[PDB]
């Protein structure tokens, strides 16, 4: 029911260790499926339904379309590295912007770009304004107000995108739509005392997944600790939850995991 | 802030069946990081480094994966550096 | 598809 | 930060007889949250919990109300009242527990 | 059900510059607590989680606290303001998260 199309971007002063300093990637139901940085230069495929769908000149125009945002990152760097009277080190510009269809059958479009990891300017699509967050925004959200740009950007938002994302949805209706059976492995170890109950799911998918911990049969809402959704390498997803007792109460935990690929939630123990 | 590091395996670890180790560091900020997969505090090779990307709060992420087959008596560790962070940490495996 | 941008 | 709201930005007070919807966009959305009422007298009343997965879980144990409507949207959690009236009044909350800690969004108040 | 209160009764106010112990009866005393204090605007502020195994857990995901105590003795949970200022005044409640569920106690308010 649910799918989302995203793309955001980063420009960064300081990289680091391996890193191209320009880098925009493109999501589709939380997966990666497009790619582009400042060192390669050209936008390339990420999946294989959206390479089995696309020809070279999809991908020479999104590459055309990354290299002018490339340099456009690339003036607003220094644009506000001297409107916030900077003399170098290290500054981040991020971008994030898509659309969602959501469970109810209704489209959200968003826009959103961040200076130094904090909220720089908003895109609010209803008042076809731009809220600034910081007063170094009031001038940015005058460049962006002049001229048709925010009306483009609505029309995109809310139509180039969402029928861009059908289309993607139905290129990868197999893949997006397929469901992978997470392993569950229920560990312990004693340290001081405390006996400590790991629980991991490995190798799920979708991302959306609930671990919860059950003592006696209910469910231990404030007891548990969870590492959150954590990715695997290969397009799954992988967490742990662990939960603190006394030792002699180890074998009334249980381990409850709910997924889309299990029809019955799966209850494992130590 | 500064990262929060996991250490993890692809599939439940079992001494001679093959494996991926998996480093994930999540929440911090500059983007510039240093991560690499360490066995018996030697780094690993054939070493991969996931695309820059960020989440709702504009916080970064990293994952750092490596094929590998585990054996006990070795440990395995993820060595971080960060500017946050006066001094690099190191993040044990469990094999569990 | 990417959309266009505009300069700071 | 994270805040709850009526869904439609235009509106300033519920209506009798009708139906309300509440939202709320929490900063991690990996974990379910929780709708809460607070009277004027500042009683709490708990609504609904909303896990993950859009699956929906009111006072008793039950997934099934004639009265409130849960779900997950996007990015988003979804209260709705199908028949707002007098005792549905108050001041509406969204709770998200991660992490053995407890999280609170800004109250939407909710009079006629 | 549950109570979060003074642990002394007849205490109705408390004192400024001095520790202030409030105390909780919960339903069930197999399970943790969560100390909340709601403000003055009506803002809800958590302070500390009390597991059955009298552990806590402050904000930011800690258990070390320069001005708050948390333990649970007896059959009652126990919250300590270290040193109760003017910064620290509201409306003390307990919360019980057991199945996804919410329960909250009656609450205490704490002015001067």
């Amino acid at each position: 029911e649910l799918h989302t199309l995203r793309y955001i971007s980063t420009a960064m002063t300081d990289p680091g260790p391996g890193q191209p300093w320009y880098v925009d990637v493109g999501y589709v139901d939380g997966e990666l499926f497009t790619h582009y940085n400042s060192t390669a230069r050209r936008a390339v495929p990420r999946t294989e339904w959206i390479a089995a769908n696309t020809d070279q000149q999809y991908w020479d125009s999104e590459t055309q379309t990354s290299q002018r945002t490339e340099q456009i990152d690339r003036d607003g760097l220094g644009t506000l590295q001297r409107r916030y009277n900077q003399t170098g080190g290290s500054h981040t510009v991020q971008l994030m912007y898509g659309c969602d269809i959501l469970e109810d059958g209704t489209i959200r479009g968003y826009s959103q770009d961040a200076y130094d990891g904090r909220d720089f300017i908003a895109f609010d699509k209803d008042t076809m304004t731009f809220t600034a967050a910081v007063p170094e925004a009031v001038p940015t959200k005058r460049k962006w107000e002049e001229g048709d740009y925010a009306e483009g950007l609505k029309q995109y938002l809310e139509e180039t995108c969402v029928e861009w994302l059908r289309r993607y949805v139905e290129y990868g209706k197999a893949e997006l739509g397929r469901r992978e059976r997470p392993e569950v492995r229920v560990w312990g170890k004693e340290a001081d005392g405390i006996l400590t109950l790991s629980c991991r799911a490995h190798g799920f998918y979708p991302r959306p997944i609930a671990v919860s911990w059950l003592k006696d049969g209910a469910v231990q809402g404030q007891d548990a600790q969870s590492g959150g959704i954590v990715p695997n390498g290969d397009g799954t997803y992988h967490t742990w939850v662990t939960i603190d007792a006394q030792p002699g109460d180890g074998d009334k935990y249980q381990c409850r995991v709910e997924h889309a690929s299990l029809p019955q939630p799966g209850l494992y123990s130590w | 802030l500064t990262p929060k590091v996991q250490v993890y395996s692809r599939f439940p670890a079992s001494a001679g069946t093959k494996n991926v180790l998996n480093c994930f560091a999540a929440g911090f900020h500059p983007p510039k990081i240093s991560i690499t997969l360490m066995k018996d505090g030697v780094p690993m090779e054939g070493a991969q480094y996931s695309d820059m990307s960020f989440n709702d709060d504009w916080t970064f992420q990293r994952l750092v994966h490596a094929d590998f087959t585990p054996s006990s008596g070795s440990t395995y560790a993820c060595k971080v550096e960060h500017e946050t962070l006066k001094e690099p940490q190191v993040y044990k495996w469990d094999p569990e | 598809r990417r959309r266009e941008q505009t300069d700071y | 930060t994270m805040e709850a709201r009526f869904l439609n930005r235009n509106m300033k007070h519920p209506q009798e007889g009708q139906p309300l919807e509440l939202e709320c966009m929490p900063f991690n959305i990996d974990n379910g949250v929780s709708w809460i009422r607070q009277d004027k007298d500042g009683k709490l009343h708990f609504i609904v919990y909303i896990s993950p997965l859009s699956r929906t879980a009111f006072p008793r144990n039950e997934r099934t109300s004639s009265q409130f409507e849960g779900s997950k949207q996007g990015s988003s959690f979804r209260l709705v009242v199908k028949n707002f009236r007098a005792q549905d009044q108050g001041t509406y909350f969204c709770i998200a527990n991660i992490n053995q800690m407890l999280y609170f969004s800004s109250g939407q108040p909710a009079f006629f």
